[PDB]
This record gives structure tokens, C-alpha cells and sequence, in this order.
């Protein structure tokens, strides 16, 4: 019993992590064969990062001047190009941990795992959700840049995030492994802000699933709603507005308890009108949304990962 | 923005 | 910026993780170069259970009714031993990917990382903190016994923690790696409750820091107090006294961000006492125990 | 107790 948020293990990429210098700018590489991928905003210094041109910048570039280190060992650069706001960097080895992966573009509310990295070494782990505001609500310091963000399924990893800046709200932005943001962000020190933001409503319903499942369900009625009901008291408290494409992601976790969304629906709407009145749900005071319908039945599953 |  | 229930990177102890069969029963066993150290209870019976006598159960068993096996592959038991509430087994050939490591016993209070596992497979990890009471509020399932908790320091490995049980209110139970029960628990499926437990102010203290150095500055008020005086409120309200030692605990903490120690307490005080009117610290709604003062440091830097 |  009990729920816990969880990240997934983070063996497979541990021994993916390494570090890229170039002069006095260190930040992490993710090593993936005989590539290694990291914000293109490591050939800068403290200066270039206001506007550079990256195109123009990476020209004076030579493959000697990148500085990449796996543990006690330098690889050798032999080639480099950009791919959107990614640095692509050719070493003369092939990663031996490289394990089975893909590249993934993860959707708003959805949640991966992210290994913070320091100097090319892994600092610590935790599990987040990209926000409906594009950002990332994570831990992050100095050197930080180029942590990856990644779900596991079977044995493979799916890479979905790599770290490149922190918003003046103490928030976070990066792109997918092809370079590109989520969200409007540039790689400069440019004026941005985060936008306003929204509770994930897909994930606190299915948590609420992950609750009667755990046998907590005090806060289940008798009554059902309409759709439309629902979001009209949904987005004054600042929720997602719920779609049936939602409704059928919930499929699943519906069939399981036998509990119909929209019937759920009628509970949060109970729930978020007149409160908890001090009890409490899977030991929490607050409706929580950073757990996917998949991060539920996973972990309610007892799925593992060879 | 900060790079980080 | 930013602040998250932080768990250490669990590859090093991945890398250990075995499977423990005795005939019907299997947990996971933790491998360390040419020895498996897993709960005895595997050993037991469905009658067993109840009223084990494990010197009796372990003497009626041979090294090769032990099945050990890293993934598909079965390991050569050559050895069985009982330590305390282990067994070790050796097992004729060594874990390569055995990192830097130590056993310890932690103190109630402090945290350490867990890395849930069924039949020798990693499920997940998580960051939790010993309770005063000497419970844990886990995350496991049928199975996960043998599933082991650990700090990292550098390329060391300090394992603290192995999971044996779920007590009645479904906080978990388990022993250290010498096979010493952590609290007044017993391995056998006797009513057995968890005592009272209380809040634990250093680390509240701690967390109240973190988010000092992460703007969060509402909650401070113009007042300090004495020790005594905040104890003889936090002590109302089920929060662990404060002692000297954990003050100067928070000295590092204290120096960062100027705010004297007995002043964060008393704004501790403030908020046991008159809530915290809707408004949040670092995210959450309440205050928070499982991060100690080294996680801050640690984390906030 | 629920030995796990």
C-alpha cells in the first residue's frame, strides 16, 4: 500500500552523462553512441549570451576546442554541427552504455523523470510534469544546462527533455532532443516569462482514480454531469478545460473501477466547491497533478523495467 | 532568461 | 531554483539487485561482490509466518534449495548464513558492478532514497525520511521486501535501509544491513502497530530555509523567542522538541540567509499557531519534514 | 504485521 510520486530508475542514463566545455563554459552532454547532445549554448562566455548569433559563432568553432569528459576519460571531438538549439558533437567512441532509446516530443501535462547533472555528474533524480504553460516546475542551479528529462517503457528510454534556462519566476524551459523548445522560449538572456498557469485537470482526475483504487473514496457520489457543467466550474478554479479526448484517456482507469468520468467529474466538482472539510486523499490536503492515467496503472500495476 |  | 523531493541517482544500486526464490516464496536480494543479503523471511512458510522459530526453518535448508538469480541467469548459492534478520548467501561468482559502499544505521529523522524492486527488477525510486517512530512511509507492494534504502556520497554507496513488512496503517518496516530492525518490530505477522509519531522540527526548520533562499519570505515575523518558549508550543501541537544540537545544525543555513535560527522558530511558531491563511511555502500547503538540513544545502546551494 |  501507500503512493508515493516516483521517478524511474536511472542506471540506463547515468551512463549517458558527460561533460562539454568550451573555455569556461562547462555544462552536461548526453552520449548516445558516438554522439553527444547538449544546448548549443555552451560555445558561449558570459557575453554572447544576450544575443548570439549561433550560426556565425559555431564557424570559429574547431572540434579540439569542445572539452568532453566521461568520467576520468576526455573523448576525442571529430565532428560537430547545430540541429535547431542542440550541438551535435562526433566522438571517435561509442557509448557501451548506450541503451535501447528514442527521441520523444512529450505533450502539456504529461510527466517524465529528470536526472539533474553537474559537471557531467548525476546529482539526483525526480519526477515533474511539463506544465500546460510549456515549463517545467523543477530543481535546478548553475552548470545545470544539458540534464535530460526521460520515461522508461520495457527496456527502452524515452528521452523528452533536455535542460537549457531558468525563468525569472524560478521555472524552467528546454527543448525535445531535436533541439527544439517547448514553448516560445529562445536560447538568449533575452527579457521572457513564463505565461500564466493551469492545474493539470486529466491528471488530478486521474489521480483521484489512483485513489479508489488505493481503497480511498469517501469522495465519490452518486451524481454525474455534463461535460460542459463540468469545465464551467472547472476554469474558475483555474483548471485545464477538459476535452473528450481527455475522457478517453481516462478509459482505462474507468473500466478498471468501474467509475464512469464524468460521474468522477460530479466528485472533483463536489471537491473543489466545498473543499476537503480536513480529511484527506491518499494522505494529501491538496488535489495533486503531476500523476498521468499512466504513471497510475504503471505504478498500481507494479510494472518494471529490464 | 537565465541559461543555465 | 526550485525545490523537489529529491531522490540520489539509483544506477550503483541497480546494478546490485537480485532475485531470492525458496520454494514458493521470492523477494529481491541485494548483491554486493560475491555475497546476496536478503530478508530471512524468505525462507518462511505461509504456516512459518506466524511463529517462525528461523533457526529451525534455516538448519532444515541446504545451499541449493536457495534459487538466486540476476535477471534470467541463476547464481550459485555455496554458502547460507543468518545475520541478525538477513540471510547472506554466497553465491560462487562476484557482481562486477559493485560500486564503493558502506553499511550504516541511520538516526530517526534523516532521509535516505529507495529504490522499490519486484523480483529483482527496479520499479522506481523515491526520496523518504525515517520517521521518528521508526517507520517509514513507503511505496511498496507484495514483493518488494528486500528492496533497500541508501544515501550516495561521491562514488560511495551507504545503504541504510531494508525493507521487511507493512504495519497496519500501511507504513512500512525494515532493518539496516547487519539485520537489525529499525524500532520495536519483529518479522513475523504479529498484531504489530507503529507508535505515536511526531513532526520533525529540524527538518521544518530546514525547509523553511530552503524556501527563505527560494523567495519565499511571508511567513517571517519581527520576533525571536527562546528554546524553551518554542518548545512549550511546537510541543502542543505533536513537533518534536528542539534541542541545542539541532540548532547549531542550522547555523550554515542560518548564515546564508541571516535570519537567526530562533527566529525562524519563531515564525514557526506563528504559522503552528495561526495557520497559513490559504497562501503556500515552496509549493506545498503545509509544512514539510522530510528534507533535513543537509538536503537544503545539498539542493539550494 | 504484513511481512513484505
Amino acid at each position: 500500500s501507500g503512493f508515493r510520486k516516483m521517478a524511474f530508475p536511472s542506471g540506463k542514463v547515468e551512463g549517458c552523462m558527460v561533460q562539454v566545455t568550451c573555455g569556461t563554459t562547462t555544462l552536461n552532454g548526453l552520449w548516445l553512441d558516438d554522439t553527444v547532445y547538449c544546448p548549443r549554448h555552451v560555445i558561449c562566455t558570459a557575453e554572447d549570451m544576450l544575443n548570439p548569433n549561433y550560426e556565425d559563432l559555431l564557424i570559429r568553432k574547431s572540434n579540439h576546442s569542445f572539452l568532453v569528459q566521461a568520467g576520468n576519460v576526455q573523448l576525442r571531438v571529430i565532428g560537430h554541427s547545430m540541429q535547431n538549439c542542440l550541438l551535435r558533437l562526433k566522438v571517435d567512441t561509442s557509448n557501451p552504455k548506450t541503451p535501447k532509446y528514442k527521441f520523444v516530443r512529450i505533450q502539456p501535462g504529461q510527466t517524465f523523470s529528470v536526472l539533474a547533472c553537474y559537471n557531467g555528474s548525476p546529482s539526483g533524480v525526480y519526477q515533474c510534469a511539463m506544465r500546460p504553460n510549456h515549463t517545467i516546475k523543477g530543481s535546478f542551479l548553475n552548470g545545470s544546462c544539458g540534464s535530460v528529462g526521460f520515461n522508461i517503457d520495457y527496456d527502452c528510454v524515452s528521452f523528452c527533455y533536455m535542460h537549457h534556462m531558468e525563468l525569472p519566476t524560478g521555472v524552467h524551459a528546454g527543448t525535445d532532443l531535436e533541439g527544439k523548445f517547448y514553448g516560445p522560449f529562445v536560447d538568449r538572456q533575452t527579457a521572457q516569462a513564463a505565461g500564466t498557469d493551469t492545474t493539470i485537470t486529466l491528471n488530478v482526475l486521474a489521480w483521484l482514480y489512483a485513489a479508489v483504487i488505493n481503497g480511498d473514496r469517501w469522495f465519490l457520489n452518486r451524481f454525474t454531469t455534463t461535460l460542459n457543467d463540468f469545465n464551467l466550474v472547472a476554469m474558475k478554479y483555474n483548471y485545464e478545460p477538459l476535452t473528450q479526448d481527455h475522457v478517453d484517456i481516462l478509459g482505462p482507469l474507468s473500466a478498471q473501477t468501474g467509475i464512469a468520468v464524468l460521474d468522477m467529474c460530479a466528485a472533483l466538482k463536489e471537491l473543489l466547491q466545498n473543499g476537503m472539510n480536513g480529511r484527506t486523499i491518499l494522505g494529501s490536503t491538496i488535489l495533486e497533478d503531476e500523476f498521468t492515467p499512466f504513471d497510475v496503472v504503471r505504478q498500481c500495476s507494479g510494472v518494471t523495467f529490464q | 532568461a537565465v541559461l543555465x
